[PDB]
């Protein structure tokens, strides 16, 4: 078991418009490899 | 209180609720945005608009996603050029990429890219990368240079369970990943 | 595939997670499908697909809806057609207004046409509603000839809870309305 | 507190296709009557 992570403050109200899309984003370029999600949660809530 | 959320086991070649963009698919059971191979660029968005602040009380929403993910580079040595997590505009299409990711453009703080991403970043970028060259998890928000940035050891074909959340309050994002081992 | 759930407590102007069709636009607080104004029909879609069961397995989804409606009417005496929730294959436009609610076209089991819907029936069509012709709601389904009613006062200009529930288990649909009082 | 109640037999299964849309109509003809809906909520378990 080993494990990352990182934080941060980042003021989504100040930077993203009212509503969104989520996804991922992938790529290869001169190199390359397989990616690929196995499975995806997701809630929200709004006060 | 206004709220939303799904979850999705496991994926299937029809999926009404997503929205591929460039190499994406789904498989019989993997999402795989790009196979072992050179300058594409894989995205999936959930079809569903979400609302994250509301200009009318102005608060911020607490959210929480969830996702295990494999990447397999058939070179041990060789990979790039990463995975990208990312919020966006309702409407966002794809971006230049191989290490931009398909997500951003330029280097330099752009407004004009309503988004904000999560990376991890298989690999090194002199122009912009962390110096050290180190593969990285990282922060990014509206150019390729990660606001912050993790060190990290990827381990390739290992499922690699990840959360990412973002306090309201504290108004602070994060980020774990982990593996088995 | 596994759990999809929101909830939306007030409608706002814009709603990008909803598709109308026909004279359905969100105002500033509700939704309003209909106008005190001879022959319309309105319609708004939860956008978000939502996989109500699956063949890979078999298994059926159960779910529980909520919400509050209202009906008013500038004369108690001479009102219809009704409201209705409905589920609908993906991409359902406005069927047969009037009697037929936007949902149906026949007094017929028309498989084709693949929808079930709730109604809250407020015009007597001698041709098919219960004879009695007492207000009611009904479950329906491929009809606008509900497999079942209950009789039902209605109050104009006042709000009904309604909470909708199918047990996966049992195929059972039950609606139930309440009245403050 | 007058309330109504109502429920039924549906093979959902076998009338429905795996994926759907939710949602609701309303309609006025000869006669007619405003209808609004208030407040929404949906939620469903596929296990
Ligand atoms: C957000 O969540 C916790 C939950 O109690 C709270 O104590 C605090 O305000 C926030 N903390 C974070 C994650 O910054
Ligand atoms: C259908 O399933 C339960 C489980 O025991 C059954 O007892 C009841 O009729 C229904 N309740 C649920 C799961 O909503
Ligand atoms: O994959 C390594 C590199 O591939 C290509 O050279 C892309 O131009 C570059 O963005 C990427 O970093
Ligand atoms: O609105 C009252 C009635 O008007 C017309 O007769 C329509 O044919 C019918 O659909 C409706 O029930
Ligand atoms: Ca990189
Ligand atoms: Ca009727
Ligand atoms: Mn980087
Ligand atoms: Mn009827």
């Amino acid at each position: 078991l080993t494990g990352y992570t990182l934080s941060e403050v980042v003021p989504l109200k100040d930077v993203v418009p009212e509503w969104v899309r989520i996804g991922f984003s992938a790529t290869t370029g001169a190199e390359y490899a397989t990616h690929e999600v196995l499975s995806w949660t997701f809630l929200s809530e709004l006060t | 209180d206004e709220i939303t959320s799904f979850s999705i086991p496991k994926f299937r070649p029809d999926q009404p609720n997503l929205i591929f963009q460039g190499g994406g698919y789904t498989t019989k059971e993997k999402l795989t945005l790009t196979k072992a191979v050179k300058n594409t660029v894989g995205r999936a968005l959930y079809s569903l608009p979400i609302h994250i602040w509301d200009s009318e009380t102005g608060n911020v929403a607490d959210f929480t996603t969830t996702f295990i993910f494999v990447i397999d580079a058939p070179n041990g040595y060789n990979v790039a050029d990463g995975f990208t997590f990312f919020i966006a505009p309702v409407d966002t299409k794809p971006q230049t990429g191989g290490g931009y990711l398909g997500v951003f453009n330029g280097k330099d703080y752009d407004k004009t890219a309503q988004t904000v991403a999560v990376e991890f970043d298989t690999f090194y970028n002199a122009a912009w990368d962390p110096s050290n060259g180190k593969r990285h998890i990282g922060i990014d928000v509206n150019t390729i240079k990660s606001i912050s940035t993790k060190s990290w050891n990827l381990q390739n074909g290992e499922e690699a369970h990840v959360a990412i959340s973002f306090n309201a309050t504290t108004n602070v994002l994060s980020v774990t990943l982990l593996y088995p081992n």
